[PDB]
């Protein structure tokens, strides 16, 4: 009566959607996460939705030698 | 279990239908499962009662109906 996945793959999927809905659509939703990772991000870069730069979580020290400032000295105090 | 004489016309049930012979769309069938639609209907019937007049009598100020034939104390 109830089908067999490896004999009739499409026919099992209809029975499982109808007869085991919570179980079937659990595996469906779980697969959508792997799909959404694969699909939206490239399409986002196609439409020009650039990912935001990361926010600073430490003091942003610039690279290179020190600039040799002149100003705001003890005499100015 | 059935009366004597010829069995009733179509007394015997039809053969059972397999799951894929049933006439109910997967969309209708799956939606009714996850949305719990028949339970939603019953909860709605209680809202209908909520806004209907109650049946209650304030006793002892209001009494229930008794006929002339009522049988009380002698
Ligand atoms: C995360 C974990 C998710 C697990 C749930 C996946 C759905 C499920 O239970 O599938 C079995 C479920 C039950 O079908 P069935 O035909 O009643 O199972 C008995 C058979 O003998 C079928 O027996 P089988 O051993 O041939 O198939 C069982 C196994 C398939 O196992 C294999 O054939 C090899 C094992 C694969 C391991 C992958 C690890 C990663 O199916 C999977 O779990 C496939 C997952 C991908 O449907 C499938 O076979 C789906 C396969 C795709
Ligand atoms: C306001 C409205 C909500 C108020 C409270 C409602 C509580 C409802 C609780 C119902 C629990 C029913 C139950 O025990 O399981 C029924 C069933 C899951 O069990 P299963 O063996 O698959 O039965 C198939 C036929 N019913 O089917 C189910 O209940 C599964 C339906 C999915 C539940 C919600 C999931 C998100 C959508
Ligand atoms: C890719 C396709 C999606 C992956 C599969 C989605 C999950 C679908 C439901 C998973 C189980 O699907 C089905 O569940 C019912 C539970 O009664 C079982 O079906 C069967 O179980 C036992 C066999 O072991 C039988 O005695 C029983 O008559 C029959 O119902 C099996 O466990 C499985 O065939």
């Amino acid at each position: 009566t109830t089908p067999r996945f490896w004999s009739t793959p499409l026919k099992y999927c209809r029975w499982a959607a109808r007869e085991r809905p919570a179980l079937f659509f659990s595996v469906v939703i779980g697969a959508l996460g792997p799909v959404t990772l694969a699909t939206v991000p490239p399409l986002r870069r196609l439409i020009g939705d650039v990912d935001a730069a990361p926010i600073p979580l430490t003091y942003p020290i610039p690279p290179g030698p020190r600039k040799q400032l002149k100003g705001y000295d003890d005499d100015t105090e | 279990a059935t009366p004597a004489g010829p069995p009733p016309k179509n007394f015997r049930l039809p053969p059972p239908k397999n799951w894929d012979e049933e006439s109910e769309s997967t969309i209708d069938k799956v939606g009714k499962y996850f949305l719990m639609t028949e339970m939603l209907r019953g909860m709605y019937v209680l809202l209908e009662q909520f806004f209907r007049p109650p049946y209650t009598i304030y006793y002892p100020f209001e009494k229930g109906p008794i006929s002339p034939r009522f049988r009380g104390e002698h």
